[PDB]
Parts: C-alpha cells; structure tokens; sequence
RNA sequence: GCAGAGGUUCUAGCUACACCCUCUAUAAAAAACUAAGGACCACACGA
C-alpha cells in the first residue's frame, strides 16, 4: 500500500543555458501540483544565491537626481544592475567597483574582480555613458541572501533578487502510462539568471526540500 | 433576519470567507461566497446520451 | 386513428418529405452524441473525446490496424476483441486518433463554423469536452447541451477538415472580420481582474526589470497582482520590411499587465495590454494579433490567453 | 440464437425476475 | 432534507402517494424495513373490525422514468404516531420533507 | 503533429487545391509504396502530405511532373 | 536552514489531534503545509471495509424480515465504520447478532490484531424478537478511494465502494515561533481530522516520507 | 477461394460483408472458428 508510482524523466528539452524546461510522465493524481507548487515555491521564496542590494553612486546621494552625459537615469542604472547575475565564494559579502570613463556602455565585464568574484555574464550592460569627459563609478554590495528582498523593507536601495532563478511554471496536464488513471504530467518550464543550471538549481530546491524533511524519513 | 443568524454562529455576517486554493495553498483574494445550497440532479444523465 | 394517411405527395412535400428529410439532410454513419464539457487544458485545435465513443466511432479503423498488425486473422476475430475491450485494443485506438480529425456539430448549427474539426484527445469518461473558446462559436453552453461528432474517412475528408474545418482555421467569423474565438466570459473577466489597479497595493512603486520579475513578485506574494509600477519591457515592431525591432524603456504600467506581456506574441505592441482589457479590448486585441502576426502566433496567443484568464480568475476569486 | 442479452453498456443487478405463461403451455423450472 | 426550504415540502410530501401516511393513530408495535404495523389507540379505533394498522413499504420498485420508488420506515419500535402522520420516507422524502 | 495549414497555404494560395495535392500525396502514400521525403514523427499521411507541402518540395505541378515521369519509364519499362 | 521536528502532538479529542512543527523560515511554513496536507487527503493507507457477505441476503437491494432498514443502508452504514488491522493486510470480520436491538460496530466478533475504534458506530436495527443478521465482513487495507465498480463472484457476495481515506479534514495554520532567541521562525500546527484508524503522529511521517520519495525522482540520498 | 461438394467440430458451413484446404464430378490426414431483418402518430422532456 506503501507503494508509489515514482517518475522517470522521460524527455528534459534543453533550451539556451537560462532557460530550460523539465518534465516527469508518471509520477501520481494529484502529486503533479504538490510537487510543482513545492518545487516553485521552494526555489522562488528561499534559495541561497548573490545578488546586488545596495549601490552608492559618488556625486549622487538622492535618487530623484542623474549625471550629466548618461541617458539612462540612475532608477534606470540600478535596474540593471538587480539583474546582474554574480556567484561569489565563501566570502558572504563583497564591495564591487566600477571605476570607468569616457564615450561607451558600461558593460558588466569591467566591473573589478576584487577577489575570485565571477560574473556569469561579462556582456551584461549596465550604462551607456555618451560624453568623453563623464565618468562613472560606484560601489556594489552583494550578500549570500536566500530568496527575494525587496527595497520597500529596507545609498541607493535596489531591490535583492538573491534567487538565481528569473521565472517558474508548471503546468500539470495527464499522462497514463500503461492502462491505469490520468496521473498527473509535471512539467517545469525554468529561467535562471546563469549562475547556475536551472536542471542544477531545480535539484538544488529538491536537496533543500528532501533535507527540510531529514527527521521525517522513518529512519 | 440571513445577517442576525450569520451572526449568530461563529460565521461572519458578510456571508463569504477566505478560502485558500488547493492547489497553490495561499488564500484567494477578494474572500468569495461559499454556504450550503440546495442543488439537485436532474435524471438527463450522460450515461442514457451516449 | 382518424388521420390523413400519408399519400404520393405527402412524401414528397413538407419537412418528413423524402427531399428534406433524406435527401437534403440525411442520418449518417460514424457518429455519436454526449453532453459537453469544458476541459480547459485542451487547445483549440484538439478536443476532448471519451474512450467509448473514440473505440464505437473508429471500429473499422481499428479492424483495419489489428489485420494489418496481425492481432487478429480476422474481421470478426478482431470484432470480438473490440467487444472484449483487450488493453491492445486501446493502444491501437491510440494510433488511430493521431491525425484523425472529428467533426463537432451541435444540433442549431445556425451559421458555417457550427461544425468544425477537431483533433481528439481520448478521455476517461462520457462527455465530449469542448474547447472553451469554441464554445461562443457554437453558441454552446454546458447546462445539458450536446453536440454531435462525425469521423470523416477518406483521406481528402480528413484532409479538408483538418485544412479548413479545424478551429485553427475558423478564427474570424463569416459574418465579419471580427474573431469569434474571443475571451468570451470566464476569461476574460481574469484578465480584466488582472490588468487593473488599486491607488495603494502592496508592493506598489518598486521599479521591475520584466514581466519575469512581475510573475516572480506575485507569485511569491510580496507585492499585489494589480500595483502600480515602472517595468522594462522588450517591445517588439516590425515597422522595418518585415523585421522585428526591439524597443525597450521603462512604461508605467501594473505587475498584473506586465504578466500579460510574457503571453503576447513578440509583434503586438504594449499599448493594447495597458488598459482594463475588457471584452472589447480583449477582442480588438486578438484582431490586431490576427491581422499582424498571422494565424498560428494567434492559435498559440490565443491558448495562452485563455490559460493565464482562467489561472488568474481562480486565482483571483471573483465570487 | 435470439435469447436476450443486456444492453451494451448499462450493468447492474437482476433484483427480482418475474414470468408470466400462458395457460395451456407446461412452465419451465424456473417459473 | 434541505437546510433552506419553504415549509411546503412537507405538505407536497404527505399530499402525494410516495409516502405512507398513517391513517390512523397510535404506537408502532413492529417496524420493518418491508413492513410496518401500528397498534392504534383506544380512542382512535371502532367498537367492530379496528384491530391494529399493517403498511406495506413498497421496496425498491421499477418507476416509469427507470428509478427506486424506495420507502424506508422513518420510525423505531415504541414510538408513538397521530392520525395523518409520516410514517415511511418515500423516494426523495426525509422526515416527512420533500428531499429532491 | 499540426495544428494549423497557414505556412501550407501561403505556399499555396488557393486553401483548395492544396486539399487536392496533398490527398494525391496520401493516396501515394498508402495505396502505392512512396516513402515520403520528409521522415515521419509518428505521423498520419493526412498531415505528412500537408508537411511535404509546407517544405515547398511537393504542390501540384512537382506531383503533377513526378507522376508524368513515373509513367514515362512505366512506358520504358519493356522499351 | 532549520529543520522541523515533533515539537508537540496535541491529542485534542480521540479522533482529531493537533500535530506542530516548531523550526520554519519565510516560505518554507505555508509550502511544507500545503504539501503535508495534499499528501495526506490524497495517499493515506487506510483500512475501510470493501465487501460484506449477508447469511441470507441476495444481492444489494433485497430486505431481510427483522433488520430496521433496507441492506443498502446497511452497507453504506458498514463504509462508515473505522477499523485498524495492525499485521494482516487483509481479515474477515464476522458480525453475528441477535434480538431485538441496534447493532453496533462492538459486537463485531474481532481478532487478535483487528480492533474497531468507534465501537458505537451502529450498523442496523434489529427488530424482531426472533430475528438474527450473519453478516462476513471482508475488510481490506488500500490507499485512496476506488469504487465497487471499477475493481478487478458468487451472486451472494456484495460489494460496498471502497473508502480507503483515514484523513477527512486537513487543516495547517503558520505562525511565529517562540524560539530561545531569533526571528523569521513559523510553527506549522495541522488540524488534521482522522476517523481514528491512523495516529497523527505516524500519518504525518508516513507522509513526509511519500513527499520525500517523490523528491527522489532526480535527487540522490 | 467466386459456378458445387467434402473435411477433423456442432444440423448446416459453397467468400453470404463473412474464416482454412482440395478438384471438376471423387470425400478425408488437420488445430484458431460461425448467423447476413425491423415503420408512422401522439405524449413528455433537454438544448
Ligand atoms: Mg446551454
């Protein structure tokens, strides 16, 4: 009675490294949503990722303010920057440096190693700096955090997407494998940001679900 | 006389309450209607329509 | 009785006359009737259908896939193991209903797309599941009402259903250019509860970096469905020869319309999620969708809309 | 060969059977 | 029964034949689910041929629409029934109460 | 598997002759022994024409030739 | 991260408990609630009757002189018992009754392993001073709900609709903690209603290890 | 396997929509098998 229909990975589409999605044809009625909304839930609210939570620009303290010779409003620059995907060591908290001039964007490759620091994504832009004379420059805060931290809860105050992952859905349709009942059909359309796989961080949610129920398991 | 008798349970007397999804697990939003009506079944069974 | 007794011309005259009661329109083979239902995971180019009805429509087919298969020696061999409903039976009902269009017809098909194709999908059950947005075509409801599937059989039979018949196909309506298989109800009522706004709602002012981040903040619950805030969006116009262009800038908007973004195709532009989105909208919408992209990035717009209307209406708890 | 079967599709249990003979004719053993 | 009604089902029940009403008052002295007897009063039977009440529940039947026309006892051994009482639930009958 | 013909009549303006053609093909394909140029993903010859089509190697007047030279060495067959 | 342990199990009343789990982070509260309890009214090995044999009983719909009411309501009656086996996967319940008097589930003649845990369930009325109802219960363990009619042979043999579902009422609540000294921690309290065929304590565990085996799929131990 | 008969079963089985083998005036070594009929008027109800 103890018996269960466990699911066999059947085809996992591999789309560009952001994006992936992962499906099981067997699993259970019922157990598709359990293990989608578990799996969503447990790898959108809590996951042990690095991203930017405060800047501070050196000729601006108040947000409602831009430099001359950059189009992009600093609200503008620091949406960029949230979306920085960055993987760090053990070191839980790092100041990131951008010191750079003249005519040209601002891509995520110039920001200083400070350390063994990797940026997954070197051609990510962050501003576009227009004049020969301008420069840019200022300092970026990085915390191992574990989920999403808004700047409404909390210098220039960007919101924390510490998550590597960007977007989950799952959509549970019905597969009967053999002649039984319409079991459920997970599948898992996943997007990360590139820190790590998104097969990797869907087994990373799964390690963290199985080892939240470690007293759980009857021995 | 529906709003007193609400009231008289522990019901409140809105007449709707906050139902959380069976699925997702949080609670809907704009809390809906929910009570005890009375609903037959009609003899138009979809076993005679095959 | 004491009644006329039918004579020469009654036959042939009036309704019961042998004209339009078997000549115009005659009973015919292949066919089978059941309550509707909705079965909102289908899409519109396929249909729900019950294994009973499937396995009682194709028996000839599958007479013919167990000889050529070798199952059974026989027609009436394998006549027997359609009664007997053997697992190998279903498996080959399976193969049969890959491609095969069906013809749903409800009873007052009153204008051309009353009857359309359909790819079926084998249910457990007894009633044909309809596809939701099919449903204002056919002027169905689901109190009771039931709809007539017929199985063409020749290859241009099939074929022809499958290239015009199919809902794919019927996406404006004969009457007018206006498509006819808008959000009609359930839907669209979803996404007008998802593209509006409140003055204050939780996580409202924060600037977003896609619709991406939009579903990451409501799905996680620290900010409402309908809040005000800045988003970065990738529009995309083909104003070039053909060539889609990307525009990206920061518009005002909802966390509930930049939900919507994700499902448009990359052609539609960000003017037409930013409103209520009622049923006009919605409708004004599918048409530009239709009259811009084409046809299947507006099949495949369309099962999104209906998928993210309907998840975000129970979502939404309209009571 | 013409003896009478269920319906295909519809099942349940026979509750009770009831024969009617006309007289003249010999009542199997079941009547 | 249902929790919001009118008050006519009862009086819909009792009207029509589905139920067995008692004719007669009295105490149940056997109940059965194919019978049930009724020992009436002293002041509610004749001085000649009163004896005590029989019902014959009609068990699951065949109806013109192909359903149960099933009446179930609605009372135990002992209790006491007045003239016109519900005494079988007919089919979609509860307590006496239209239950459709 | 298909879902809509749109590709297929843009190829082929007419939405009729293409039901034509593309039942030809089927007929090939199940009465005689063509093996069908574009591989098969479990696919019926209904909707196998109609992916022949969509490639734009198979319309009436390739069918229209191929069918014409099939004959011609039906002819040359016993020269 | 914290892991939740068996802080307490508040055995309110003899059917329903009130099981807590202490250490939970933000998310982790609602989403292990959420899936405890589709876990629990989904899959649960319960232990409900399957099929019942009368002494003298044709078939389903057939009455027998003395009983209260008709065999159907005596067989719908029987799904509503709650019974328990502790070793054997599958026992016959005997039920043999006599005279005037309603027949509860106590009289049911009992082995060493099966136990009912409602004994006051009543089953059927007997009201002739000569009548006697034999009825063999066959009583099975299974998981979920399977109908009579979709299983699988004398034409005594009756069958009642399985209800293999210990759980009825699964209710979780999140709240703060009141740990030693931190913040960000949520007890989850379950209010699950049983009929009393399962302990809370072990249906919690035995779900925990179902979702944890499902998690299995992609994820080595 | 196209006009008939026979065969091991079970009266009869020759493609009758129909299932195996033989030949053109002769009957048996052989297992899976079998049947080809059926209107109108009224009532009520559903969409
Ligand atoms: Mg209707």
């Amino acid at each position: 009675v103890t018996e269960f229909l466990k699911p066999r990975l059947v085809d996992i589409e591999q789309v560009s490294s952001t994006h992936a999605k992962v499906t099981l044809e067997p699993l259970e009625r019922g157990f598709g949503h359990t293990l989608g909304n578990a799996l969503r839930r447990i790898l959108l609210s809590s996951m042990p990722g690095c991203a930017v939570t405060e800047v501070e620009i050196d000729g601006v303290l108040h947000e409602y303010s831009t430099k001359e010779g950059v189009q992009e409003d600093i609200l503008e620059i620091l949406l960029n920057l949230k979306g920085l995907a960055v993987r760090v060591q053990g070191k839980d908290e790092v100041i990131l440096t951008l010191n750079k001039s003249g005519i040209g964007p601002v891509t995520a490759a110039d920001i200083t190693h400070d350390g063994d620091v990797e940026i997954v994504k070197p051609q990510h832009v962050i501003c576009h700096l227009t004049d020969e004379n301008a420069s840019i420059s200022m300092r970026i805060k990085v915390q191992r955090g574990r989920g999403y931290v808004p700047a409404s809860t909390r210098r220039l105050l960007v919101d924390a997407c510490y998550s590597p992952v960007e977007r989950i859905a799952y959509n549970v349709e019905a597969a009967r494998v053999e002649q039984r009942t319409d079991l459920d059909k997970l599948v898992i359309e996943m997007e990360t940001n590139g820190t790590i796989d998104p097969e990797e961080a869907i087994r990373r949610a799964a390690t963290i679900l199985a080892e939240q129920l470690e007293a759980f398991v009857d021995l | 006389e529906i709003k007193e008798l609400l009231k008289l349970g522990d019901l409140p007397t809105s007449g709707q309450i906050r139902l959380y999804d069976g699925r997702t697990g949080e609670q809907f939003e704009r809390p809906v209607t929910v009570g005890y009506m009375y609903m037959l079944k009609l003899n138009h069974l979809v076993d005679d329509k095959m | 009785n004491k009644r006329p007794l039918k004579s020469l011309a009654d036959m042939i005259k009036g309704k019961q006359g042998r004209f339009r009661q078997n000549l115009l329109g005659k009973r015919v083979d292949y066919s089978g009737r059941s309550v509707i239902t909705v079965g909102p995971y289908l899409r519109l180019h396929q249909c729900g259908l019950p294994k009973k009805m499937a396995l009682e429509l194709f028996k000839p087919f599958i007479y013919g896939k167990l000889e050529l298969r070798g199952l059974a020696t026989t027609i009436k061999a394998a006549k027997k193991m359609v009664e007997r409903e053997e697992a190998v039976v279903w498996d080959i009902l399976d193969e049969v209903i890959r491609e095969h269009p069906v013809l749903l017809n409800r009873a007052p098909t009153l204008h051309r797309l009353g009857i359309q194709a359909f790819e079926p999908v084998l249910i457990e059950g007894k009633a044909i599941q309809l596809h939701p947005l099919v449903c204002a075509a056919y002027n169905a409801d689901f109190d009771g009402d039931q709809m007539a599937v017929h199985v063409p059989l020749t290859l241009e039979a099939q074929l022809e259903a499958r290239a015009l018949m199919m809902s794919t196909n019927n996406i404006l309506s004969p009457a007018n250019g206006e498509p006819i298989i808008v959000p009609s109800q359930d839907v669209v009522l979803g996404l007008y509860y998802m593209t509006r706004d409140c003055v204050n709602a939780k996580g409202e002012g924060m600037v977003l970096t896609g619709p991406k981040e939009a579903e990451r903040l409501y799905r996680s619950g620290l900010a409402s469905l309908h809040a005000r805030v800045k988003v970065r969006i990738t529009e995309y116009e083909k104003d070039a020869n053909g060539e889609l262009v990307a525009k990206t800038s920061l518009k005002d908007t909802t966390v509930g319309r930049a939900i919507l973004w994700m499902i448009v195709p990359k052609g539609l532009p960000y003017s037409i999620v930013n409103q209520a989105l009622g049923k006009k909208a919605i409708s004004k919408m599918l048409n530009t969708c239709y009259r811009i992209l084409g046809l299947k990035p507006t099949v495949i717009f369309a099962d999104q809309i209906m998928y993210t209307g309907f998840a975000y209406a129970a979502r939404s708890g309209a009571s | 060969d013409s003896s009478l079967r269920v319906p295909n599709g519809v099942s349940g249990t026979v509750i009770d059977v009831q024969v009617f003979t006309r007289d003249g004719v010999e009542k199997d053993k079941r009547a | 029964k249902p929790l919001v009604g009118t008050g006519m089902e009862r009086a819909v029940a009792v009207d029509s034949g589905v139920t067995a009403v008692a004719k007669r008052g009295g105490v149940v002295q056997y109940v059965d689910a194919s019978r049930i007897v009724i020992k009436v009063n002293e002041d509610e039977m004749y001085p000649g041929e009163a004896g005590i009440d029989i019902y014959n529940l009609t068990k699951y039947t065949r109806s013109n629409q192909n359903t149960c026309i099933n009446q179930m006892p609605c009372v135990s051994l002992g209790e006491p029934v007045e003239r016109g009482d519900v005494l079988a639930d007919g089919p979609s009958t509860d307590l006496g109460e239209l239950a459709l | 598997a298909r879902v809509t013909v749109q590709d297929a009549v843009e190829k082929i303006g007419n939405r009729f002759d293409l039901v034509l053609v593309a039942a030809r093909r089927a007929r090939q394909m199940q009465v005689g022994g063509k093996d069908p140029l574009v591989p098969e993903e479990n696919d019926k010859t209904t909707v196998i024409a109609l992916r022949e089509i969509e490639e734009g190697l198979i319309n009436n007047q390739i069918l229209d030739v191929r069918e014409r030279q099939e004959q011609q060495e039906q002819e040359a067959a016993e020269l």
